[PDB]
């Protein structure tokens, strides 16, 4: 089943295993940046945190053990419901200037 | 002064945070308010 | 060994030296050219001044000095008051000599060049924000407007309006007009007389008269509130006392300390103080409130000082007042009189026992009585204060137009017709 | 052709005129502003008037912004101590787009953490701008000194406040005291129906009185700052009237008898009882005027005074001598008509322009509930007599005075003497 | 924006209460 595989993609991606949030991964474009920036300050120094710690584990080329790496079903979506209102806004500016 | 005063002045930045009964203890002014700055001495005002 | 000797100068200078001979000697120029000789045109002039120490004097200048004082590691500190400057000076008894000399340039032969104040301005809001991070300099100052009418009024730092407009001609003029011989007190701690009466005739000859007399601060019974949003609001009631140096300022006093003011045991209960006790009876919320005694020459200021959370001021506004007039209408034990009064002896002998206290003492003594009484004089005007007086005392601070001023989250701080 | 005057069973009061004009103006009038503001939340009724361009439930803010424009229309939110009034003014072609875009926004906003933040410093700029005008500074200080409370409250957010006013407070105040009993939806230029359907399609989500303010005390203190110019511009005032009263309108007569504005560009104020009294004594550029503020508790009247810094003793001193001799039965009927008339006028003035009618018909709809047309104020103004204004002057002097004072204040008296 | 004079001082003393005024084209007000 579909939910089958995303499963084994979500552990086969590898962010997971630095214990980086889905969303973490994104590349930053001007929406994304904007996004970003509409973060709460909770969800922002979270947000730090764990890219800054990732940074740390790529550079030493380790992983956390076993037990703390994000599950599937605690990845939650903090970045995409500003991002999507960021994209409503940038389409509804094209779409004047249309 | 040889010494540095004791509290020295750091402009844009915050107090020492209060919060407790004891801490607050006789910060209520008493006397007439000084000031004392001076070459080579941190400033200071007692009251 | 040694006594603090007097003589009064006849320029109209009062020296008085005292030879402790400690390793250290200090000496402090007392001038009675504080902030209440400000006039409306010129506000702020006497705060520039005392930061307008280490600039170019005539006979050295701001590099000389500077070198000299600390490479001696000497002192040079102005400590102003509402109604005398005070320029101390400190180092080694062997060179003392460079410091008197650097001293009487900086206080006799000053220039004000045009650069040095221009860019010497800047410190003032550095200074004001400094001073201001303490509610209690905000508290006191707008107390103080809030109070008296035109002379003691004027704050000891510069209001925003004044800083970068201290033309130089304002600092020459104020100092022409109240840096005179007759209104200045040079004290010595640990040199000797003939020492300080050289320097005396060495510059130290302004105008020599009394210099611009200053006006009779009237009393105004204002109220002035400020709402800067600190959850700690800090409130202060007071009502005119007395002038200082009078057997009223004596029984004021003791009443402060009937009240009570400060702790004694850091981190105690003040037990003894009768407001924390009264107060602490109804709000049961981290609080502090203290007899807030000022006794300046020509009147005095006597209150209660009381920080309070924002929700409860009011209760420690009502209780505390409420103490007071308990002594109003007569509840004073005479075992409280005479505690207060051994309270006050020993403040005051604690307060001498320092050498930088010691000087400032004699300072205030010169320029305000001219003469100097020693401690026992003391003790003993203070046990000649009866109960009678110390009841206010009560009568007249709970009758009479109070000001008042508070800060913080205003919300629920009575008013002063509450 | 008329006004009518529909209210709704929220309590909602819905008046319409079509006047056939080009241009219409929708007004909506709130019982909000600083006077409702707490202390925990000073500040909070500038900051919604500076938010009324933000992102709202069902318009976001580059969509107000362009389509405001797109029809050149216009948008404020005139604000006084007890009202704020939003205004949309455009072509009576396309009223519905900008009424749908103000109902969106009065009643339905998102107060969105992001952009609330980034305007915080809108604040500042506004503040510094109105207080260009010395005028406004010694106002507020000297509602700050008059009113222990409510009034009390300044227009502008004080500088403690400019950057911490959250979006929830802004939510509270708007779920507060925007509900529906104390508002008021005007139109000129426009048919009442329309009118009524976009009423009880919008602002029909949020009912009931609201959040009731409390009564404004009456301290009388002495507020007094110096700022240096030369200029004193100085204000004494004392507890008036409430507005809608006998007492209120033989205040206004009192005003114009003493004096109030200038009529003739550059000229001497020949019928200003104070101007010539005060001219009579300091030869030097001075200004003196009465002053009225009649609010819904109670109100303020007094005298303002612009003068030189040396000068400002008299001033002040002799204006107030001259209501002395108002109190004293010293007022001729020939004052009392040209006072008369200058205030018919003036009311009759006012509501000339299209936004002057506006403003006058929210403000009957929002305190008195009740339209009154000009012939009946013109009555009501005719109908007091001397000894009323004389009170009128006694209630001026024998009151608990309050003073603002501005600039060099080394010789403006003090409120005791 | 100084003044020297009567002429230029008439009409500067407030008689009406402050109201505050800004709009969203229309530059911001005070009377």
């Amino acid at each position: 089943w579909l939910e089958g595989i995303r499963k084994w993609y979500y552990n086969a991606a590898g962010f997971n295993k630095l214990g980086l949030m889905r969303d973490d991964t994104i590349y930053e474009d001007d929406d994304v940046k904007e996004a970003i920036r509409r973060l709460p300050e909770n969800l922002y120094n979270d947000r730090v945190f764990r890219i800054k710690r990732a940074l740390d584990l790529t550079m030493r080329q380790q992983i956390l053990p076993k037990e703390q790496w994000t599950k599937y079903e605690e990845d939650k979506f903090y970045l995409e419901p500003y991002l999507k209102e960021v994209i409503r806004e940038r389409k509804e500016r094209e779409e004047w200037a249309k | 002064a040889a010494l540095p005063a004791t509290s020295e002045s750091p402009v844009l930045d915050a107090k020492r945070s209060f919060l407790c009964r004891e801490s607050l203890s006789g910060q209520a002014a008493g006397r007439p308010l000084v000031a004392s700055v001076g070459l080579n001495v941190p400033a200071s005002v007692r009251y | 060994p040694q006594d603090l000797e007097f003589t009064r100068l006849p320029n109209g200078l009062v020296i008085a030296s005292l030879e402790n001979y400690a390793p250290a000697s200090r000496i402090g120029l007392f001038i009675k050219a504080g902030s209440r000789y400000e006039d409306s045109n010129n506000l702020g002039t006497s705060h520039l001044l005392r930061l307008a120490s280490s600039l170019t004097t005539k006979g050295a200048s701001s590099f000389k000095i500077t070198r000299g004082i600390e490479a001696v590691g000497g002192k040079l500190s102005v400590t102003s008051t509402r109604e005398s400057m005070a320029y101390t000076v400190e180092c080694l008894r062997d060179d003392i000599e460079i410091l008197m000399e650097f001293l009487l340039n900086v206080t006799a032969a000053p220039e004000f060049r045009r650069w040095e104040v221009a860019a010497l301005q800047s410190q003032l809001r550095i200074d004001k924000a400094v001073a201001f991070q303490n509610p209690q300099a905000q508290v006191l100052e707008n107390l103080h407007a809030a109070a008296y009418r035109n002379a003691l009024a004027n704050s000891l730092y510069c209001p925003d309006y004044r800083i970068g407009k201290v033309t130089p001609d304002q600092l020459h003029y104020y100092v022409q007009n109240h840096f005179t011989s007759a209104r200045m007190a040079l004290i010595g701690l640990g040199v000797s007389h003939p020492v300080l009466k050289q320097v005396a005739e060495r510059f130290l000859n302004m105008r020599g008269g009394l210099g611009l007399s200053g006006a009779k601060a009237k009393y105004r019974g204002g109220e002035i509130r400020d709402q800067n949003g600190d959850s700690l609001v800090h409130a202060a009631l007071v009502a005119e006392s007395a002038a200082t140096g009078s057997a009223e300022a004596n029984a004021f006093s003791v009443l402060q300390h009937v009240l009570g003011a400060g702790p004694h045991v850091k981190r105690g209960s003040n037990a003894t103080s009768s407001l924390y006790q009264a107060v602490a009876k109804g709000v049961h919320q981290p609080f502090d409130v203290s007899a807030f005694n000022a006794s300046y020459s020509d009147s005095g200021l006597f209150g209660i000082y009381t920080i309070s959370q924002a929700a409860s001021a009011g209760d420690v506004i009502k209780s505390a007042y409420d103490q007071v007039k308990t002594i109003a209408q007569g509840n004073l034990s005479n075992t409280d009189v005479q505690a207060a009064k051994n309270k006050l002896k020993a403040g005051y002998l604690m307060s001498v026992e320092s050498s930088e206290g010691f000087l400032d003492e004699v300072g205030s003594q010169a320029l305000v009585a001219g003469s100097y009484v020693q401690p026992s004089t003391v003790l003993q005007q203070i046990d000649s204060v009866a109960d009678a007086d110390v009841i206010n005392a009560a009568k007249k601070f709970v009758s009479g137009r109070k000001s008042m001023a508070a800060s913080g989250n205003l919300g629920h701080t009575p008013f002063v017709d509450e």
